[PDB]
RNA sequence: CCAUAGGUUAAUGAGGCGAACCGGGGGAACUGAAACAUCUAAGUACCCCGAGGAAAAGAAAUCAACCGAGAUUCCCCCAG
RNA sequence: UUUUGUAUAAUGGGUCAGCGACUUAUAUUCUGUAGCAAGGUUAACCGAAUAGGGGAGCCGAAGGGAAACCGAGUCUUAACU
RNA sequence: AGGACCGAACCGACUAAUGUUGAAAAAUUAGCGGAUGACUUGUGGCUGGGGGUGAAAGGCCAAUCAAACCGGGAGAUAGCUGGUUCUCCCCGAAAGCUAUUUAGGUAGCGCCUCGUGAAUUCAUCUCCGGGGGUAGAGCACUGUUUCGGCAACCCGAUGCAAACUGCGAAUACCGGAGAAUGUUAUCACGGGAGACACACGGCGGGUGCUAACGUCCGUC
RNA sequence: GUUUAUUAAAAACACAGCACUGUGCAAACACGAAAGUGGACGUAUACGGUGUGACGCCUGCCCGGUGCCGGAAGGUUAAUUGAUGGGGUUAGCGCAAGCGAAGCUCUUGAUCGAAGCCCCGGUAAACGGCGUAAGGUAGCGA
RNA sequence: GAACUCGCUGUGAAGAUGCAGUGUACCCGCGGCAAGACGGAAAGACCCCGUGAACCUUUACUAUAGCUUGACACUGAACAUGUUCUAACGUUGACCCGUAAUCCGGGUUGCGGACAGUGUCUGGUGGGUAGUUUGACUGGGGCGGUCUCCUCCUAAAGAGUAACGGAGGAGCACGAAGGUUGGCUAAUCAGGUUAGUGCAAUGGCAUAAGCCAGCUUGACUGCGAGCGUGACGGCGCGAGCAGGUGCGAAAGCAGGUCAUAGUGAUCCGGUGGUUCUGAAUGGAAGGGCCAUC
RNA sequence: GAUGGUAGUGUGGGGUCUCCCCAUGCGAGAGUAG
C-alpha cells in the first residue's frame, strides 16, 4: 500500500527549493508580555530544519 | 539537604591574542569586566567583549589601575 | 502581585503594547508616549485592560 | 341480536440440506495509541434472518458552476 | 550462548538421520545498470497477440510567499545599506 | 422418648508407619469418629461459566477452578529469553552526551563503514602570539590557630584552608609561521550500521575507613 | 452436626436461642431485556435481609463523622421554556462614506422548573468512637 | 557435550577429577555407605524488573445496570389553585363464552382511574457491574529525600565533566529601581571601599555598576554584518542600517534594570487588528497572517 | 629584586608505592644580596 503520511508534519514544514524544509519557529503562540522585542522579532521568519532533524522530517513526508 | 547546581555558562576566552576576527566576534564572556573594551571593541549588557571592527585580538595590561584590556589591531 | 496591563495607542489605530503594572501601588491608570509603527508617530498611550 | 371469534374438511404452497459469493438484523475483544479512557482494531470476528445464479444498486428533489454533464455497477486515475 | 569477564561448579545439547528461522506484496528513497533525454513513461482498457494501440495520468524542466499574488526572482518592511 | 449410649454392616478420615519411577496420579496396615439421623444409599431429574452450587474452605462444577472445557478472533501482544544454517577478502566500533512514565528500551549527536567532492585540510616537532588561577606557595583579605609584648584595637613571631589569594608553575588548550614525514591521516554531503550493562591498571580527585576485585568523575 | 475431593477437621462454618430492620400481598426480595416463575397455593405468631450464637448474670456513655429514617420553611439546582441584547444577510435611503425595514438566520439566556445537596430533627443489638460527640461503666485482665 | 572421570595446597567468573605445583596410584568386578560431582527432578514460588496478567477493595478515575426526580407522550371531561366525573388505561376481584382448559382471548360487571404504568428526554444516586490508572531516580526494593532554574566548590590554571558529594538561592521586584545629563562618594574611628549593589553566591563596579537631582519614555517599531552556546527544539551577545523619539551645549549615550535565577513546547480555544482566503456568485461564517490572553 | 637552593611538574623508568626516587626537560612562591 501507498505510505501514509504524517499528517501533523505536512502541517508543520513546507519544502524549499533545494529539498530542504522551513518551518514556524516556537515560543510565540502565548506567554508573550514577558517576552522582549527582539526575541519575538526573530522568532517571525520561517526557519530551516536542522541537520539531524531532517532524517526524522523525510520519514515523516514520503510526497513531500 | 543539597544536590543541586546549575548549567554551567560556557563563559571564558573565545579569541586569544592574535587571532584574526570578523567585526561581531565575541572575544571573551565573562561575569562584569575581568576584562575590559579596548580599542575597537565593545561591551555587550552582560559584559561580553566583541569585535567592532576586523582585525586580530590584543590583550594589554593597560592603564593606572593594572587592567586587562581586549582591543583589535587593524 | 504585578498584573498584566494594555498600553493602547490614542492614536485609533489599535497598535497596542503590553506590560506588568502593581494595581495595589500603582491603582492610577499608566500613560505613555510611545512610537505607534501604523502611523509611525510617536503618540500618548494610555492605560487599559489586558 | 346481526355478527365475529371458534370448529371441520378440501385445494395449493412452505418446511429440511448445501463450500463460497450477496442483502439485511445484532455485534466483540485482544491489539495500536510505546500506559490509558476519546480514538483504534472494525462494522472486522462471530451469532442471526433472507435470497439468487449472481445479489445489491439503478433512470436525478444528482453533480456542476453561469460553461456544461446526464440512471446504476465495476476497473484505472485524481491522491495518501 | 550470555557477559566487564566463563574450563567454569552459568545456559543449551544422550546420539544419528530428516525438517527447522530476514520472506512476500505494494509504496517510497538511495546506489548500480540499461533505454530515451528537456523530456521521460504510460494505467485501466482495446488487441488473437509478452506486438501494436491507449499519454487518462504521473514525475521533471521555477521559485518565493500563510495567502491573494508576483515571478528569475520573491517574501519580509513604510523602505532596505 | 432421644440430632441418647456401647458396637458390626454402612458412612467417614483423627494419629502413625509403609508406599513416594507406588499394588494405587491420594492407597495399604494398625489404631480412630458417626452409626434412628442436620444419617446413608440406588435410579432418574434440575441449576451453566462473571454463571451455577456452597452448614463458606474461594470449596466444588468430569484426575482442570480467584472465573470450566472445546472451537474461533489468532500468527493477540511479548521494549523479554532463546535460536538464526556455505566460503574467502578489506575496513572496524560503542558501552558516552542530551532527552525520554526514561533507566536492561528508544531518538538526535559522538564513535564504525561505504560512496562522492574539496582546501597544504589534518597530525607530530620547532619558533612565535595568547588567556589563565590548578600544583606549589603564601598569610595582606575571608576564616581558622598558637605564643609573646600592651590591653579596645593593633603589633612581633608560627601554623592551617575544596567553597582563602597582595603570588604562581609544569602541562594542557586556542591561534600564527616553517621543514620533514604520513596510502587525506582533515572537512563536507549522501547510502548502511552497530552502540548508549563496560572491566581492570596507571595518574588526578569526590565518596567510603587514602577499606573493598567498593562506588562516582576526569585522563591515558 | 459441617468444612479446604488430594498437606489444615479446628477455636473456622452451622446450630437452637436473641435482636435490629424490611415487607399489607400483584409483599419485600430473587431469577428473568419480557412474559412469567420462585417467595407461597404462605399473609405480620408470616416471609426476606443483617448481626449475635445453648443456658445463667448482663449488655454502660457518645448522634460530632458516615449511613439510614423523618422534615421541608430558606438557599442552590436538569430537561423544558426562549424574554432581552448583539451579529449576518438585504427591500429601501444615501452622488459617496455608510445607514437599513421585513423575512430568514447565528447568538445571547430573562422567566418557569422536581428530587438531590446544603439546611432542621431522629437513630448505635446502624458503620463506628469511648481523653471532646462522649471520655471505657459492670465484669474480666501478662 | 565428550571422557583415558585420584588426593592435597594454590590459581581461577572469586568453593576445581580436568589449570599450576606436588603427592599417591598395577588392570577389572562384586557387596555395602552417601562426603563431593555446586548430584537428578521443576526456564526460583522468595526478591527485583516489565510503562506484563489476573482477581479482590475503596469517599481512585471514567462509565454503567438498577433505584429515583421532573417535562412531554399514551391522556380525557366538569367546575375550582383543588375537588368531582368516566370514556382512555390498570385489575394477580366476580361471572359468561371460546372449552373437557387456574394459560390466553373476547364479553358482562365491580373496583381503581386520567392516577398508576410504559416510551423519549432529564437531574440525583449508583464498586451492584465493567474498563482502567496508581511515575521515575535509588549502592536491592520500600519508607525518607529528590525531579525545572540560578550561584559557589568538587572540576585536575581554555570549555565541559559524575555521585542519595559539600554549601546556598529562584518561581520576582521596579513607570522608577528605566533613559540621559549634571552633581555626589562609603564602612568605621582611624583611613581608603575594609562600604554600597531591590533579593543567594561568584565575578565586577570610582569613568562608579554606589548615591542624588532635573528633564524624560530607547521598557522605541522594522531589521541586522558577525559571533557564542546547544543532539535538537532553542537560548544568548551584537556593531551597523531605516523610521521616529528622549536627554545633552555638543561629542554622544539610550532597543529596560551591574551581570549571571524570576520559567512552560505543541494542541485547543479567547480578544483586537488585518492591501489574505471566502466551496455557484456577492456577502457572511470559518480559516490564515499580525498583536496578545 | 637577582643569583643559588628548595617546592611543584611534562615524558620515560623504578621503589619499601596513603608516599617517594632516578634520567631528562620546564622550574616557582617565600626569603636573601641588592
Ligand atoms: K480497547
Ligand atoms: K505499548
Ligand atoms: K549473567
Ligand atoms: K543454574
Ligand atoms: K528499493
Ligand atoms: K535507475
Ligand atoms: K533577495
Ligand atoms: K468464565
Ligand atoms: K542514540
Ligand atoms: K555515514
Ligand atoms: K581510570
Ligand atoms: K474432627
Ligand atoms: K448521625
Ligand atoms: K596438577
Ligand atoms: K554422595
Ligand atoms: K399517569
Ligand atoms: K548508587
Ligand atoms: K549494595
Ligand atoms: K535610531
Ligand atoms: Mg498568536
Ligand atoms: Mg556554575
Ligand atoms: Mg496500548
Ligand atoms: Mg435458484
Ligand atoms: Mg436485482
Ligand atoms: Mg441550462
Ligand atoms: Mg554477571
Ligand atoms: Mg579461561
Ligand atoms: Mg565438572
Ligand atoms: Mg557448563
Ligand atoms: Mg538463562
Ligand atoms: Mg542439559
Ligand atoms: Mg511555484
Ligand atoms: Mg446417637
Ligand atoms: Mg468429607
Ligand atoms: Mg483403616
Ligand atoms: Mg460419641
Ligand atoms: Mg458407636
Ligand atoms: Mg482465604
Ligand atoms: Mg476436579
Ligand atoms: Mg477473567
Ligand atoms: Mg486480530
Ligand atoms: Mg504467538
Ligand atoms: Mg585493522
Ligand atoms: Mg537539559
Ligand atoms: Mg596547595
Ligand atoms: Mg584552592
Ligand atoms: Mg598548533
Ligand atoms: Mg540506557
Ligand atoms: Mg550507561
Ligand atoms: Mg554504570
Ligand atoms: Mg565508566
Ligand atoms: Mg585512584
Ligand atoms: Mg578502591
Ligand atoms: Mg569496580
Ligand atoms: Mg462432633
Ligand atoms: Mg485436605
Ligand atoms: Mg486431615
Ligand atoms: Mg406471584
Ligand atoms: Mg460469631
Ligand atoms: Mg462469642
Ligand atoms: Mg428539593
Ligand atoms: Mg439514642
Ligand atoms: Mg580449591
Ligand atoms: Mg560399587
Ligand atoms: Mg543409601
Ligand atoms: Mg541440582
Ligand atoms: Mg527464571
Ligand atoms: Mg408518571
Ligand atoms: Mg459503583
Ligand atoms: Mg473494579
Ligand atoms: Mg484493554
Ligand atoms: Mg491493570
Ligand atoms: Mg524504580
Ligand atoms: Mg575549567
Ligand atoms: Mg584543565
Ligand atoms: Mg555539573
Ligand atoms: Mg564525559
Ligand atoms: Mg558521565
Ligand atoms: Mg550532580
Ligand atoms: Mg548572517
Ligand atoms: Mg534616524
Ligand atoms: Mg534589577
Ligand atoms: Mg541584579
Ligand atoms: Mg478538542
Ligand atoms: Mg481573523
Ligand atoms: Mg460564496
Ligand atoms: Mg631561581
Ligand atoms: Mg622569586
Amino acid at each position: 500500500p501507498k505510505i501514509k503520511t504524517v499528517r501533523g508534519a505536512a502541517k508543520r514544514f513546507k519544502k524549499t527549493g533545494k529539498g530542504g524544509f522551513k518551518h514556524k519557529h516556537a515560543n510565540l503562540r502565548h506567554i508573550l508580555t514577558k517576552k522582549a522585542t527582539k526575541r519575538k522579532r526573530h522568532l517571525r521568519p520561517k526557519a530551516m530544519v536542522s541537520k539531524g532533524d531532517l532524517g526524522l522530517v523525510i520519514a515523516c513526508l514520503p510526497y513531500a | 539537604r543539597n544536590g543541586r547546581d546549575s548549567e554551567a555558562k560556557r563563559l571564558g576566552v573565545k579569541r586569544f591574542g592574535g587571532e584574526s576576527v570578523l567585526a561581531g566576534s565575541i572575544i571573551v564572556r565573562q561575569r562584569g569586566t575581568k576584562f575590559h573594551a579596548g580599542a575597537n571593541v565593545g561591551c555587550g549588557r552582560d559584559h561580553t567583549l566583541f569585535a567592532k571592527a576586523d582585525g586580530k585580538v590584543k590583550f594589554e595590561v593597560k592603564g593606572p589601575k593594572n587592567r586587562k584590556f581586549i582591543s583589535i589591531e587593524a | 502581585i504585578r498584573e498584566k496591563i494594555k498600553l493602547v495607542s490614542s492614536a485609533g489605530t489599535g497598535h497596542f503594547y503590553t506590560t506588568t503594572k502593581n494595581k495595589r501601588t500603582k491603582p492610577e491608570k499608566l500613560e505613555l508616549k510611545k512610537f505607534d509603527p501604523v502611523v509611525r508617530q510617536h503618540v500618548i498611550y494610555k492605560e487599559a485592560k489586558i
